[PDB]
């Protein structure tokens, strides 16, 4: 059960929005999407799960 | 034959008058349009992967869906795009003369076959199969001459009172609202949350 | 010409009248076809000279 | 001469029309904000409502929404012109109006602004011109493909006499903000990863929590940070997440940030990564010439980079490819019908020898008026085939009858037929010519299509009358002598 | 038909608008369709008139010239009947065909 | 009724409103066509009236 | 049955016969939806109905 | 267990806000009662293919489903292209009277 | 909800067929407004609070 | 990781019970095996559109 819980928690997707997203502050000039993808790809990352 | 009607002019007149009468009656009922149905039918598949970059969308959803979509009858060409917002749009253009309803049914079947391979996140959102168009037939704008309502109020009134009845009008394929419906916006302040030791 | 136009009734009842129109029109067409070819052949043979 | 003219006649699919409306768009550089787009849209609207106030009725600018690609750096404007009656002359038409607009819009220096006329088949595409699809067939990768596209634009800019207003139909690569969540540090500080993800997402991208009832209607409920805490990379540190111990810990403690550049909208065409290119032919050039030049230019691109046409260009290429078959099949069908009707093989050959006489006139009519080889012209060519064959019939059939029924000689019968049937031929020919005369001289809303339909077939009639009235006797006499 | 249905629906909606609200139509391709159909029909009648004059030039007699002109309405209305029978519509292409 | 209170017709009421009574026009057309057929049959414009 | 039921029964009892075409109800009947366009609420809609 | 108000505001409005884009849709009516059942009925024009209409309605409902409460989904949403009146009733009787 | 409206927990097999399982208050305890007070909920401390 | 009985009682019976309203259905058959796979086959009439 603990292994299942850890594995479910480790991989996910984050809708991190954007810098300067709408509604923006007056005078904003940079709009960049925020990417925070803490995803695990190879075997060692899975093995490294706490 | 010409001699028969030479001797019988009233017969020929009757034939001509009957043809003309049928023509006028047909004119009364005939529809009028600029062009007949010329453009090839198109079917759109829209799926959302919330908070996924464009590269992730292409690899995870669009590639999987496109691979299965190959082989449908009377398929002319496909196109796709994966936005940074996570939306994936697969547009399938079929050969002219194809019945769009059967095309939609077949596309739905293939999408059902390909759905389990998709990420669970995009399965929760729900994928849409709809007949698609490219250009707006009409744009109807709403203004407030009194200069009392901003864009939010006008847009909310439209979304609440005009979008749906038009969306269900006969022949209206799709309606896009150039605004946004009202929503209960809660604007958090990180300083206050931290002061009260709360999190979103 | 009497029965054809009632086929083109509009609205929901249009099919209702179309049933009668098609039935009677087909019956008349078959009737005149029979009277043109079938019945004259029968009259020649069956009818004993009077 | 007919072959020479047909080879040199430019091709196109359907003529553009002045539908009373046209579109516009603005593509600010990547990473542009909504306000900078709104300024450009205001400049466009001001131009429309001041420099073109006599022709433009109203402008409906939509910020943040584009025909292909939706983002803060894009925007479109639907421009509706005055009534056709209020805009007289060629200067007050969509072609000239958008030409004048592009002259001003090419000096914006802040964005890529385009004004374009609607396509004839509005359902097929969003704009007039062509839909080029640069395709990465060799798996080169996105970076190579954009490099290939940039080179293609470099070639295109060298031919402004043919291609004009050539633009991508996508979004350029944009800066992206990457946040590295060092999970081990979060665990050390006693903070759940789920809390980190939820806090970040709800703070910076909003979160649709649930619904609520607003005046009896189900509407959404969103939570998002206030604007001033959601603007800078520094604002990451302002957001605190509660640890298991109950001590708030800032995002700066367990995360780092870095800038990357990735595409916001990736495209695929027929299962291969691709970049869509839109463009128009320069004034005085047809779509066919532009498409030929585009194919030639795409030939010189590096290997592994293919191409394909879609939408209106796909249909245009299909029309060009299927035409010759149509012509051949139509000619064969006409020949067979003539053979069946007149019970001969000589008569149909003599009649079919007249078709070039009408076709050369149809081609000359289009060449003189500067029209192109549209679908309408193709329909006209078929009509001219019919008309020339009709005149040939009016002479030959009467000539044939005298040779059989009256047993006259070959030359005598031909002379008698040419003498007697002259007047009906001229009557029918002039009837047709004046019948399509209103199409040819039309200048109004649908004048683009009407001229295309009428011009080609009108000249075909005049040559199928003038030339055939002299050449048909030659064809009939020559064929009959050889009994071929 | 969809444009007319939309306009009827908007007409139904209008009474319930709050004060000051106004519906504008900043973009619409239907007027072009209507004007183009009107133009092609005008072209058709001009063609009929021109054809009449051409025949009258050669026939030089009204009764004689009237006979072929009678053949115009009968053929055109028969064509409309045929279009109705097979489900075709009155579009600019069918109008161009009739003009030819 | 007070402001904001619309109405609409559904079911049969809806179906009747769309359907127009074309019967008089159809019967007029029928009479005209029957007269034309009779004129063709007798080769006269007057005899049909009988 | 209607005479017996309506006179005696405290509740509304309706004995009736289905029409020839079930969708087309009573020839004199009509269905009239009273729509709350302005978002007034159920109470105001009921008052308007009264 | 949901009353009429809950049924409407959690199921019927959510579903009917996504019932757009369907073809040949005459009118849409829906009601929710105290027993907890929501019934949305979409009437189509005569001659509409019932199978295709059901397919399109089902597509829109599939879009709108995940927003519904879990209990509603577990109970099982049903889409039926049936008439209104009963074709027949097949009653079952135990002659012995032993069963209930 | 489970007391006064019944709750469908899961399924069970009855004579080979899958049939639902429901929990609900016994009829006599959900009939009157006064029956609300009979129902208790357990707090965090473990005490039943009405 | 489910047996035949589990697969049947939890998947096959439910799907079969909810397979109502399909057209031109001749018969349906299903099975569940030790691997954990439930295969339900519906056979339609000859003229049916697949």
């Amino acid at each position: 059960v603990d292994v299942i819980s850890a594995l479910k928690a480790q991989n996910a997707q984050v809708a991190a929005g954007q810098l300067g997203g709408t509604p923006p502050v007056k005078g904003q000039q940079l709009n960049a999407s925020i990417i925070a993808q803490t995803r695990l790809t190879n075997t060692e990352e899975f093995g490294n799960i706490l | 034959m010409p001699n028969f009607f030479i001797d019988r002019p009233i017969f020929a007149w009757v034939i001509a008058i009957i043809i003309m009468l049928a023509g006028g009656l047909s004119i009364l009922k005939l529809p009028v349009a600029q062009y007949p149905t010329i453009a090839p039918p198109a079917i759109s598949i829209t799926a959302m992967y919330p908070g996924a970059d464009a590269e992730t969308v292409q690899n995870t959803v669009t590639q999987v869906i496109e691979q299965n979509m190959n082989g449908i009858d009377h398929l002319m060409y496909m196109s796709s795009n994966g936005d940074s917002t996570g939306t994936a749009t697969i547009t399938l253009t079929f050969e002219s003369g194809t019945d769009p309803d059967i095309a939609q049914v077949q596309v739905q079947n293939k999408l059902a076959l390909a759905t389990p391979l998709l990420p669970q996140e995009v399965q929760q959102q729900g994928i849409s199969v709809e007949k698609a168009s490219s250009s707006f037939l009409m744009v109807v704008g709403v203004i407030n001459t009194n200069g009392t309502m901003n864009q939010d109020d006008i847009s909310d009134y439209v979304a609440a009172n005009m979008k749906d009845p038009i969306s269900r009008t006969s022949g209206v394929g799709d309606v896009q609202l150039f605004g946004s419906q009202y929503a209960m916006r809660i604007w958090m302040d990180p300083n206050k949350l931290n002061n009260f030791q709360l999190t979103p | 010409a009497v029965f054809i136009p009632m086929a083109f009734f509009g609205g929901s009842t249009g099919a209702i009248y179309r049933q009668f129109s098609i039935t009677i029109v087909s019956a008349m067409a078959l009737s005149v076809l029979v009277a043109l070819i079938l019945t004259p052949a029968l009259c020649a043979t069956m009818l004993k000279p009077i | 001469g007919m072959a020479w003219l047909f080879v040199r006649l430019p091709s196109s699919f359907l003529p553009d029309e002045d539908q009373g409306v046209f579109l516009s768009m603005a593509q600010l550089p990547a990473g542009a904000t909504q306000e900078r787009t709104q300024k450009v849209l205001d400049e466009m609207t001001n131009y429309y409502l001041t420099k073109e106030k006599d022709n433009v009725e109203s402008v409906f600018a939509v910020n943040g929404f584009g025909f292909a690609g939706r983002g803060q750096n894009t925007g479109i404007a639907f421009v509706s012109l005055k009534d056709w009656s209020q805009r007289p002359g060629e200067e007050n038409k969509v072609e000239a109006i958008t030409a004048r607009a592009m002259g001003y819009f090419s000096q914006i220096k802040d964005a890529m602004v385009f004004a374009f006329n609607l396509p004839a088949i509005v359902e097929l595409g969003t704009a007039t011109g062509f839909d080029f699809e640069l395709i990465d067939q060799g798996g080169l990768g996105h970076e190579k493909l954009t490099q290939a596209r940039n080179q293609l634009f470099g070639m295109v800019a060298q031919h402004p006499d043919v291609l004009t207003g050539v633009r991508p139909n996508g979004l350029e690569d944009t800066p992206q903000f990457k946040i590295d969540i060092d999970q081990e540090k979060a665990q050390a500080l006693g903070v759940s990863i789920s809390d980190i993800n939820t806090t970040l997402g709800a703070a910076w991208g909003g979160s649709y929590v649930n619904d609520f009832i607003d005046r009896g209607r189900v509407k959404k409920v969103y939570i998002m940070s206030e604007a001033k805490y959601r603007m800078l990379p520094e604002d990451i540190g302002k957001w605190y997440v509660r640890g298991s111990d109950g001590q708030m810990v800032p995002f700066s403690a367990f995360s780092t940030s870095r800038w990357e550049y990735g595409s916001p909208r990736l495209e695929r065409y027929n299962g291969l990564p691709s970049l869509e290119i839109l463009g128009q032919a320069a004034p005085g050039k047809s779509t066919g010439e532009a498409m030929a030049l585009m194919e030639e230019l795409a030939g010189k691109l590096p290997s592994g980079i293919g191409y394909d046409w879609t939408g209106m260009s796909y249909q245009e290429r299909l029309s060009g490819n299927q035409a010759p078959a149509l012509y051949a099949i139509s000619l064969i069908v006409v020949f067979l019908c003539l053979a069946a009707l007149y019970e001969s093989w000589s008569i149909p050959f003599s009649v079919m020898l007249v078709v070039p006489l009408g076709v050369v006139g149809a081609l000359l009519a289009a060449t003189f008026r500067g029209l192109t080889n549209d679908v309408y012209f193709q329909v006209g060519l078929l009509t001219t085939i019919g008309l020339s064959a009709k005149n040939a019939i009016l002479i030959v059939e009467f000539a044939k009858d005298l040779m059989e029924k009256e047993g006259k000689g070959l030359i005598e019968a031909t002379l008698e037929a040419v003498r007697m049937r002259l007047r009906p031929i001229l009557m029918t020919s002039l009837a047709f010519i004046l019948g399509v005369m209103p199409l040819v001289i039309s200048s109004g809303a649908g004048s683009g299509a009407q001229n295309a339909v009428g011009t080609g077939v009108m000249g075909g009639m005049v040559t199928a009358t003038i030339l055939a009235i002299f050449f048909v006797p030659v064809f009939f006499v020559v064929v009959r002598r050889r009994f071929s | 038909d969809t444009a007319n249905a939309i306009r009827a629906e908007l007409a139904k909606m209008e009474p319930f608008f709050p004060s000051g609200m106004k519906i504008v139509y900043p973009y619409d391709t239907t007027p072009f369709v209507k004007i183009s159909i009107h133009e092609v029909v005008k072209t058709l009648v001009e063609a009929i008139i021109l054809v009449f004059l051409v025949m009258y030039l050669f026939l030089q007699n009204f009764r004689a010239t009237l006979i072929p002109t009678i053949a115009v309405p009968v053929v055109l209305l028969g064509t409309f009947a045929v279009l109705a029978a097979f489900g075709f519509s009155i579009n600019t292409l069918t109008m161009f065909g009739m003009v030819l």
